[PDB]
RNA sequence: UCUGCGCAUGGCUCAUUACAUCAGACGUAAUCUGCCGCAAAAAUCUUGCGGUCUCCGCAACAUUGGAUAACUUGGCGAAACGCCAAGCUAAUACAUGAACCAACCGGAUGUUCUCUGUUCCGGCGGCAGGGCAACCUGCUGCCAUGGGACGUCCAGCGAAUGAAUG
RNA sequence: CCGGCGUCUUUUGACGAACAACUGCCCUAUCAGCCAGCGAUGGCCGUGUAGUGGACUGCCAUGGCGUUGACGGGAGCGGGGGAUUAGGGUUCGAUUCCGGAGAGGGAGCCUGAGAAAUAGCUACCACUUCUACGGAGGGCAGCAGGCGCGCAAAUUGCCCAAUGU
């Protein structure tokens, strides 16, 4: 029995509420969960609808995303590094949304190749495009930092995004 | 011969996945093998008293299958057949019978 | 570009949802006057934005001049009683009140707590005008739309 | 969830009594509301009188020899609002449900031709897949819609054998409406000014023949047609024109005599 | 007896209970929703025949698959809306699975060939001499606005994340 | 050749559900300070849920309410309405309709579109039944009918014909 309510909380003038009902299934929590590094584990659990919905544990694969070159290709999360929530978390190996953490960079270092007939066009897209300095460096090494934007406890899945300057910069500087 | 289990002097059944020569207490759903289907509503289970997979002196009766099948014949079971109460229905099964 | 230290003081980085603010080749015109990239949003029911939101510095989630909060119901006005809090204000009102049996007045208040933009600062004895706004705290449940 | 309708709980227009059990029927979803409508059974029995008695209505309905919009309907109850046809073969009577003055149901006959025409409002108009155009009144769907696109609060003319649709009519000045709801239903008038207020509940002006105008609001109002000559579809012996209490009463008086 | 639907409604009672309940007036762009109304749906290498090398040739209206109750046989228990072993057989249960017929629209591409470069200054190089492959020299091919055909991979509904339109 | 049924998936209406609060309501000051260790008011990134939210974790601020009666206590299910009445009022509303909550006292859970369901399940406490003592059960604030209690309240009938599900 996890409730959602403001029935057991106090008032705003210090007082203390009385009741005269019981509880619901109309409010209810779920334990957390906490979804780390490894194999794909899922857990399957029903709401209200009758649909389900995939609670994830251990999740070491990923998706993720420039912005700029609006492409999404693949990689394998390796390390998490930094969290702003807790550094519980970041210890635990665990995934949140808003986490920073590191990934493999290959198929990105691999598509930014492509950026016969061909021969023309890896002139044209080329041109009128520079690569962030920030970002090279990193790019070029084999791990990036990359930034997960989804919730990795009620997909199942994790998905982000991938950091450019501003962004970039206000977080190196912690590490 | 196999095993697969009777009944207790109390008329309890046996389990084969607890282990002990003993009673002991289980929540058991509708599918499983000390509360019938249909005796309660769907989702339903009950504790029920049952015992382990274990054999001691307790045990009123025993059940067990012919595997190996040796001299003196067990009489009326080795002795007699009985044939099928029903023939099959569905048509391929009735192809495949007569292998027509 | 390289990172403010008074539009950021937190933990975690500060930035608004809505567009893309890496960005980058910038690709036009969603920018104000001009200037980097941002967002805001033209509320009806016949109030105008600010002139400040439009053109402003700040990251907040929950002013529906650069948030997707919605402003729908009911419009309602109050004075303001004290500034305290970040970015929480707090409404007086007074009104009247009619016995049947006596057929006279009396007087009463009420007291609201509000949420206020970084984009206005009213003070205390200021009127204002506010809307209706889903939770966005537990008291909360009106926002600011126009200072007087 | 409820299941079951009481004779107290249930609208005055279906003028069923306080006594004689404490049970209505409760109309299932469907084309219209619960608040208002005809349910099925309460037709048939209570106006027609083709039943005396609930068994008897079922024993007629449940042969599927009652078709609302051309299609046999088997169920005791299922609802029937505002501008919809009941053809019933067997007796060679057509109805077309309406409102009148008194706030109250009516019923019309109609021949050949407009048994097989309808109106629909337009509710909302929104997009879906392959940007498909959609519209959304009281009955139904139905999907694209030309005649020619436009705009919401608007009346189409609609054919229930297969579509021709003949135009539609719009919400304009100088046009004529039947109202709903509001207790000032079962009334008629023409379109004069109509008040936006924005965020808030919008606000019309009308009038009627001879004057004595009044004001309703816009989710009250259904267009009809352009003009009373234009109109596609045809209405009761009154005009809905309201009368003044002793008016009425004194008429009745002096016509008693028989 | 298996299967599908319903028993969360109706009945009965006021014990708790004052930003609590409730009434009037509003909101959900913060959400779910079986039965009912109306309306949609162009995805998927399947089956039979013949041979066999695993993979082919030849056809076209899919002759799909594996189980379990009632019943019978042994029963157990003092009782119990308590229960067990074995043998039988069904589906709108449960599990598979459908080519051509059958459309419109877009992406990414081949060291594919042919209209062609009208076209050089640079690029991509390809070679030898010095070659430390820094580069200098000499030699050499193609490209420096393009489009036609042929071939390959991807494309549906719904869901997640990142760009763009609104 | 033609027709009537049935079902998977998608979309949105009304049959519903959940959540939020602008205004209002008995008596008491011999109840004047009430709210943060154990969230009190707000802020930031998260987590959870059908979804919004101190609903909850971590971190950071010091606020919130009140003599225009807070906090605490007493009486009480709320409303439509009833009785009395020139008028102003006083008083009652358990009870036919509408809303809420409950099913010996507490808690936890399964199934399902919807329940924290009790003529569903699990455990404990109180009470209690049958037994061959090895065990297995019960929940009338549903209709009849008892027992106790109190100044005080009906048949252990007939029927689905009507009115509904």
């Amino acid at each position: 029995g996890i409730v959602r309510s403001r029935l057991h909380k106090r008032k705003i003038t210090g007082g203390k509420t009385k009741i005269h009902r019981k509880r619901m299934k109309a409010e209810l929590g779920r334990l957390p969960a906490h979804t780390k590094l490894g194999a794909r584990r899922v857990s399957p659990v029903r709401a209200r609808g009758g649909n389900f919905k995939l609670r994830g544990l251990r999740l070491d694969t990923g998706n993720f995303a420039w912005s700029t070159e609006a492409i999404a290709q693949r990689a394998r999360i390796l390390d998490v590094v930094y969290n702003a929530t807790s550094n519980e978390l970041v210890r635990t190996k665990t995934l949140v949304k808003n986490c920073i953490v590191v990934v493999d960079a290959a198929p990105f270092k691999l598509w930014y190749a492509k950026h016969d007939e061909l021969k023309r066009k890896w002139m044209l897209r080329r041109e009128n495009h520079k690569i962030e300095k920030a970002v090279a460096d990193q790019l070029k090494e084999g791990r990036l930092l990359a930034r997960i934007t989804s919730r990795p406890g009620q997909t199942a899945r994790a998905d982000g995004a991938l950091l450019e300057g501003a962004e970039l910069q206000f977080y190196l500087k912690k590490l | 011969f196999k095993l697969q289990g009777g009944s207790d002097k109390q008329g309890f059944p046996m389990v084969q996945g607890v282990m002990a020569p003993s009673r002991v207490s289980l929540l058991v759903k509708r599918g499983a093998v000390g509360f019938n289907t249909f005796r309660g509503y769907q989702g339903e289970r009950r504790r029920k008293s049952l015992r382990g997979c274990i054999l001691a002196s307790d045990i009123a009766v025993l059940n067990v299958v012919i595997v190996k099948t040796g001299e003196q014949p067990i009489e009326g079971v080795t002795d007699v057949s009985v044939p099928r109460r029903l023939g099959p229905k569905r048509a391929n099964k009735i192809r495949k019978l007569f292998n027509l | 570009h390289s990172v403010d230290l008074t539009l950021q003081h937190e933990k975690a980085y500060q930035r608004q949802t809505a567009v893309n603010e890496n960005s980058h080749n910038p690709n036009k015109k969603h920018v104000n006057m001009s200037g980097h990239i941002r967002y805001s949003k033209k509320i009806g029911l016949g109030f105008k934005t600010p002139k400040s939101a439009i053109n402003g510095k700040y990251i907040d989630r929950k002013c529906p001049f650069t948030s997707d909060v919605s402003i729908r119901g009911r419009i309602l006005r109050g004075v303001v009683h004290s500034t305290k809090m970040k970015r929480s204000i707090v409404i007086r009102r007074d009104y009247l009140h009619f016995i049947r049996k006596y057929q006279r007045y009396q007087k009463r208040h009420r007291s609201l707590t509000v949420h206020c933009s970084p984009c206005f600062d009213p003070k205390p004895g200021d009127e204002v005008i506010v809307g209706q706004c889903r939770p966005l705290s537990k008291t909360i449940r009106y926002n600011v739309l126009e200072v007087v | 969830t409820k299941k079951h309708l009481k004779r107290l709980y249930a609208p005055k227009d279906w003028m069923l009594s306080k006594l004689t059990g404490v049970f209505a029927p409760r109309p299932r979803a469907g084309p219209h509301k619960l608040r208002e409508c005809m349910t099925l059974m309460i037709i048939i029995r209570n106006r027609l009188k083709y039943a005396l008695n609930a068994a008897e209505a079922q024993m007629i309905l449940r042969q599927g020899l009652v078709c609302v919009d051309g299609k046999p309907r088997k169920d005791t109850k299922y609802p029937v609002g505002f501008m919809d046809v009941v053809e019933i073969p067997r007796t060679g009577d057509r109805f077309r449900i309406l409102y009148d003055v008194k706030g109250r149901f009516a019923l019309v006959k109609v021949g050949e031709a407009e048994g097989n025409i309808k109106l629909l409002k337009v509710e909302n108009v929104y997009t879906s897949t392959g940007r498909i155009p959609v519209a959304m009144t009281h009955d139904g769907h139905r999907i694209r819609y030309p005649d020619p696109r436009t705009h919401r609060g608007d009346t189409l003319v609609y054919n229930l054998k297969e579509k021709k649709v003949v135009d539609l009519i719009k919400s304009s000045n100088g046009k004529v409406v039947m109202v709903t709801g509001g207790a000032n239903r079962g009334r008629i008038g023409e379109i004069m000014s109509i008040e936006r207020h924005p965020g808030a509940f919008d606000i019309a002006r009308l009038k009627d023949a001879a004057g004595h105008e009044f004001a309703t609001r816009a989710s009250n109002i259904f267009v009809i047609g352009k003009d009373m000559q234009s109109v596609p579809v045809t209405l009761p012996k009154q005009q809905g024109l309201r009368i003044n209490v002793i008016q009425e009463r004194e008429e009745k008086l002096i016509a008693a005599e028989a």
